[PDB]
């Protein structure tokens, strides 16, 4: 349970914040070490840049905002609506 | 006329000291002379004819750079701009806070999509004169393979 | 005349204001009070006014 | 003609080290190759970039060739997919 | 100011003229490859060639020598006369050829007819066609004169577009033709995606026709008129940009609206059929 506690926070951080404190990551994750956030970091996610003592998220390139996904699948999500309508007509 | 009536951004200086010798020529032709304000309501015309090029090839400009390009300053270049849109002769938008002129409409939705659209049905009558133009050259190819 | 050359001035006031503000979305006042060369604080009561009207 | 068509928003700047040019140079240089017919875009002082709706058709080779045959191979799958997707949707939706 | 010969905009072919061109190539070429080859009669109006009349104008060509073209004018004449006689308003526009690709003859030929109009024009009309479209492509001689100056002027012919339109009679009897088989009833939708799905069929294999050559091109096989390789870069040019975020929302935008609409027109249709299932159950319970 720990564990997977853990694994829950890092991936709450990540969508959270865009950089965090390698002092905070410790503190929210709960590692006794440096070394120990540092080793979990590397296995875990190695998506994550340690750079100038701070823990960059990559946050995705279009996620938590609104209105940011496909045009043309959504577009063509109107033509299964409207083909598939009529075409019984 | 071709300098007027071709697109170019006429720079004052160059247009104006060549033709201060042949405009003040006309002083002795029939008709009288041009006018003193015509010098300086001349300077207008390429204010206005450099103008509708900088709208047409500018968008956002800033009214420093317009300032600049003007040949004039900020509180001129923006007053012969805020006669523009007052006169309607241009649509813009000045942002004196940000010193920034955009001179597009604000398009809606449909106006952004009505030209997408347009530009497509060109891209599909555009690949659909490509359609046929590339079957004629394999007929024609094909045809002198045949001898 | 008279008794209604002030609501013509007021009315001219009202019409080159709108001509004033359509080049803008968003605008600071001392700058329309310049532009208008009346005071601000003027400016800004009769522009909330045209806000409540 | 080296940039495609999806990024004809150029900074200022690049196209000044790319001709060692002045700002205000290079921006009459644009504006001149834009009044001759030679061009057809917009400028933006902003950011100063050019927006240019200027595009040319001529001079390629095998290799640009090549890399139409690459392009081509690409929408053909694109076309495909989108056949494929229609068709199976298809069957639920006619038979009725 | 050179080209005082009224450039030819468009041609419209009639029922009439395609049945007796197939007629001709049954009569005369059922059993065997050659070619049916005739003379096109009508008016031109306001660059539009109205294509009425056509009459067999018996054809060989040697199957061994593409060269050599057994046609004559005798005949030709004889009919102009007749005809022109019999409908004084109709005068000789063109002369049709019955085959699926053109053959260097074809220009020779032009040359003959134009004798008798100065603006002919070549109608090339598939008696079996396989594709899906209209089976006749229009053309017309220009005297192209290459930039290249080791080749005299060389005659070109240049299509033009071809349409189909049937008279008020023509279309008559097309209709008492095609009832055992046309459609009318079909919902406007119905034709239009399947005209937009015969098109998409259409421009896919183009973009792969094209690839095929260029790939041919790289083997070193076939090169490429500079125009035509001109015109598929212009249309790789003119591609927008399919990922523009503001242009994103505009369609989001249009969508919306246009879907509410239909949704307005669903709701409607929900009414009108309810209210009727209501009446209908009223009628069968008296």
């Amino acid at each position: 349970l720990a564990k997977t506690v853990r694994d829950e926070i890092a991936g709450c951080s990540e969508k959270a914040y865009d950089t965090l404190s390698v002092n905070d990551a410790r503190q929210l994750l709960l590692f006794s070490s440096d070394k120990d956030l540092l080793e979990y970091i590397k296995e875990e996610h190695p998506e994550w840049e340690i750079k100038d003592g701070c823990v960059v998220f990559q946050k995705s390139k279009d996620s938590a905002t609104c209105k940011e996904i496909p045009s043309l699948l959504l577009i063509n999500q109107t033509l299964s609506y409207a083909r598939e309508l009529e075409r019984i007509v | 006329l071709k300098q007027l009536v071709t697109m170019e951004v006429i720079l004052w200086t160059v247009l104006w000291n060549e033709f201060e010798s042949e405009f003040d020529n006309e002083k002795n032709l029939l008709g009288g002379p041009l006018g003193e304000k015509a010098g300086e309501d001349l300077k207008q015309r390429v204010i206005e004819h450099n103008i509708l090029v900088i709208s047409k090839y500018y968008s956002r400009i800033t009214l420093k750079r317009l300032s600049d390009l003007l040949c004039l300053s900020l509180q001129e270049a923006e007053k012969h701009l805020s006669d523009m849109v007052v006169s309607k002769a241009l649509i813009a938008k000045i942002d004196r806070p940000m010193g920034i002129v955009c001179f597009q409409v604000v398009k809606d939705s449909n106006d952004i999509l009505n030209s997408w659209s347009m530009n497509l049905e060109k891209l599909l009558d555009l690949v659909e004169k490509s359609c046929h133009q590339i079957h004629k050259e394999t007929m024609v190819h094909k045809a002198s393979l045949e001898v | 005349i008279h008794r209604h050359l002030s609501s013509l001035y007021d009315t001219l006031l009202e019409q080159n204001l709108c001509r004033l503000i359509e080049p803008f979305s968003k605008v600071e006042i001392s700058h329309i009070a310049e532009l208008i060369e009346l005071p601000v604080d003027h400016v800004e009561r009769k522009l909330s006014q045209m806000i409540l009207d | 003609f080296n940039r495609p068509a999806e990024d004809r928003t150029i900074p200022l700047k690049v196209i000044a080290e790319r001709t060692r040019l002045s700002i205000e140079d290079v921006e009459y240089l644009l504006m001149k190759s834009l009044s001759v017919h030679l061009i057809e875009g917009i400028i933006d002082q902003m950011e100063g970039t050019v927006h240019v709706s200027w595009v040319q058709p001529r001079v390629l080779g095998i290799p640009q060739i090549t890399s139409l045959r690459d392009r081509l191979d690409s929408w053909l799958g694109k076309v495909n997919t989108a056949l494929l997707s229609v068709e199976a949707e298809t069957p639920d939706l006619v038979a009725s | 100011q050179i080209f005082s010969s009224k450039s030819i905009e468009k041609v419209v072919v009639h029922p009439l003229v395609l049945l007796s061109i197939v007629d001709h190539y049954n009569r005369v070429a059922r059993d065997t490859k050659k070619r049916v080859i005739g003379v096109l009669l009508g008016s031109t109006f306001k660059g539009t060639v109205d294509v009425t009349n056509s009459y067999a104008v018996p054809f060989e060509e040697d199957d061994k020598d593409s060269s050599i073209w057994f046609l004559d004018h005798n005949y030709h004449e004889s009919m102009f006369s007749m005809f022109r006689r019999i409908n004084a308003k109709e005068h000789v526009v063109g002369w049709y050829s019955t085959g699926p690709k053109l053959r260097e003859n074809d220009l020779d030929v032009h040359r003959l007819f134009s004798d008798y109009v100065p603006n002919p024009v070549l109608v090339i009309i598939d008696v079996q066609p396989e594709e899906l479209g209209i089976p006749t492509k229009a053309y017309y001689a220009v005297e192209e004169v290459k930039e290249n100056a080791t080749q005299k002027s060389q005659k070109v012919f240049v299509h033009v577009p071809s349409e189909i339109a049937a008279h008020e009679v023509e279309e008559i009897g097309v209709e008492h033709l095609l009832r055992d088989v046309k459609d009318t009833t079909i919902s406007t939708l119905a034709t239009e995606v399947t005209g937009k799905l015969g098109a998409l069929k259409g421009l896919d294999a183009r973009l792969r026709e094209i690839r095929s050559y260029l790939e041919l091109v790289i083997q070193e096989k076939l090169p490429l008129n500079h125009e035509i390789l001109y015109h598929l870069q212009d249309v790789f040019n003119l591609l927008p940009n399919l990922s523009v975020l503001e242009l994103v929302k505009a369609f989001a935008v249009k969508t919306n609206d246009m879907m509410l609409v239909i949704y307005l027109s669903s709701l409607i249709r929900s009414v009108i059929a309810l209210h009727n299932l209501i009446n209908n159950k009223m009628l069968n319970k008296e």
